[PDB]
């Protein structure tokens, strides 16, 4: 939940060429990203989620 | 069969199964005992300098003639093999430039591949000399022209005399590849050091110079991006050096 | 590796060779002697009911949103098997659904092809609930929305989340696969029986929905045929049943 | 250095079909040429280039 | 995978490796002791005659029907083998016809190429006789048409019919080949000697007809080139003869 500024690391992304297409295929596009873990990962000292802020019981 | 190259802890490029041309038929290799003239030891910085240096990539529209990147000023910023061209006093490095090119299946076109080992340009004025500001940029490639340059100390910068004076389709002599965009994609030579000392200061020496030239010129239809981008990555190989003094400049 | 598969002496379905996701690493199988409670045995119909029911085709255009069909009920006139969630009482069973596209190559998108067990679905319309007539049709598609539904007793067909609250980008939890049309053109799960008892009757629990979600929107230029026809084709696997009797309804 | 007329040969092509393209691709296209020796060739009795015209010395 | 074929000291043609006709399922031979009755030697032409005659590429339009050769007489001029038909009085050959079109991936049509040997035609009008100048020209194709021909000694050339009064299907009794533009490109029948007598005079008698019809038309956008050529190379098979004596004529 600590946010040190320069300590994480940054992935950027720049053009190269550009994007060739033959006549007939669409000239823009679109890049999807997947995110995850691997096997060296681990956690530790659990608490309650940040994104939950309601907290009286419903009804 | 999309095998990925990592070079160095900061490189990936992902690249097909295709053909490599290897120098005048020598791998690039460290110096040995009875090569060398001088006084020291070469002390090679291998644990640093291997990697790949993505230039910008050029955009093949359909009236371009040609580019050239004179070597190794074309690696004067890119980190710090750059560096070590700063922060010493002889130097000597074999490379191996990949060239690709992203284009569809209904793009047409043919490069010309070329290491034009000491190739010294004349300059578009006679009874003039060249600057060092007209022969390279420190990154950027310089284009070839179909017309004539009519500069006072510019490089005569016309396509089919290759700035060197000569025919453009007997480049072939040196190292080359073909990408036929109908059957061919990308390019990769692995030039050796060549020189006839075994060790020069580069700076002022231009070792080879990379030319890349459209023989048959791109066509497209109306549909199609109007230009194919070509992305040449130079990686060098067993540089070794000598010298270690401050920078100058600096 | 244009191999046709024959199910059933009704069926033929001519695939290539891809990849499958089978369940969460189960394969459909037959019950055992130590997993159910009934106190009758299963007299499974394999003679007549393991078949391909190809259901109708969709057409992906390019401002389409999504797709679920709920599961079991989108085989309630289908044949055979529609026959036997009429005159049974218990029922279980794993399904094969395979989905594939006929697109070209200048067609691009990307669909998301999941199974999502125990899909319960939101209403439109807080403090209300819904019907049984809007969360699935018995055998065409229900649309997501890229706006929001405003309906009283509707399902909350709002697409990036998924008709369940979450985020869409996080059904990728689930059996999953996809169909990108630039290398991909098939997709293929393999679902097991997955209950919190041995058997269900099948008309008022709903096992999976099967969601296709564009994740990338389907772009052609103007010579293309403007949509892609994506086709489904569920095949049931091990099904048994228990309580033979009359049909209700009808 | 000699031109004996009818005495060489004649390397021609000819169209057979034509060039069939799909609605996309550009209808006209582009033949290079290579030529090299083989490995019988031989040569005999040097003498000067006749490209080289210029006979004074430089300067 | 692109083998080259050099038959005689002339002939290159590039090829992949596709599937073959032969015959009737026989190859072609040379004619043993107890096959003839004439009264001498063969003495067969193999240094000289064996090599490929790529005749002149027909162009496959969108309105077109079909074409139809006669052979031997498809050969009359075509170097030296058109000689052995004027210096000699029988003569016996197979022949080896490769028929391949130049299409792109955007272009869609099919042809049927058959080899019907005695292909007799019968004339536009009834009660009438044709000419031996609208049965076929002497390296040039006759093309089918789709409506009816109306002359007095002309070809009933309509093309449902194949000129010879039978069902256009039903011409696949005949070694044939489909050259579907989807998947297959060329087409290759290796056709053998056929007749009632061992050797016959080839300036009378029609060995065979080679017929090209399209079933499914061509069809193509508005970028594409118009025409899908057609190029047809016969090289003969095991050609020998009988009776040497002057030209005639001439």
């Amino acid at each position: 939940q600590q946010d040190e500024y320069t300590s994480a690391g940054y992935v950027t992304c720049w053009y190269q060429t550009g994007l060739i297409v033959p006549p007939g295929a669409p000239p823009s596009c679109t890049i999807l990203c997947f995110a995850s873990a691997c096997n060296d990962f681990s956690v530790r000292n659990l608490r309650d989620t940040p994104f939950i802020e309601q907290t009286q019981l419903l009804q | 069969r999309v095998r990925s190259i990592t070079l160095g802890n900061s490189t990936i490029t992902t690249q097909e199964c295709a053909n490599v041309v290897v120098g005048y038929g020598v791998w690039p290799s460290y110096l040995q005992d009875n090569e060398a003239t001088a006084e020291d030891q070469p002390t090679q910085p291998d644990v640093a300098t291997c990697r790949f240096y993505t230039l910008d990539s050029i955009q093949w529209q359909k009236e371009s003639d040609g580019w050239w990147w004179k070597f190794p000023e074309a690696l004067k910023n890119m980190g710090l093999f750059g560096q070590n061209m700063e922060y010493h006093y002889l130097g000597r490095s074999g490379y191996t430039i990949h060239v690709q090119c992203n284009a569809s299946k209904f793009h047409q076109g043919c490069l010309l591949v070329v290491c034009v080992p000491e190739a010294e340009m004349g300059c578009s004025d006679v009874e003039r000399e060249v600057v060092a500001a007209s022969l390279s940029s420190e990154d950027t490639a310089k284009s070839f022209s179909r017309t004539e340059s009519n500069g006072q100390h510019t490089v005569q910068t016309v396509v089919y005399n290759a700035g060197m004076g000569v025919g453009v389709g007997n480049l072939t002599i040196f190292p080359h590849q073909w990408i036929n965009l109908r059957t061919n994609n990308s390019a990769t030579i692995v030039m050796p050091y060549i020189n006839s000392v075994p060790m020069d200061n580069m700076f002022r020496h231009y070792n080879f110079t990379l030319m890349i030239i459209p023989f048959a010129k791109l066509e497209y239809t109306e549909q199609a991006s109007n230009y194919v981008p070509i992305t040449v990555t130079v990686a060098p190989m067993c540089a070794e050096y000598n010298g270690l003094r401050l920078a100058s400049h600096q």
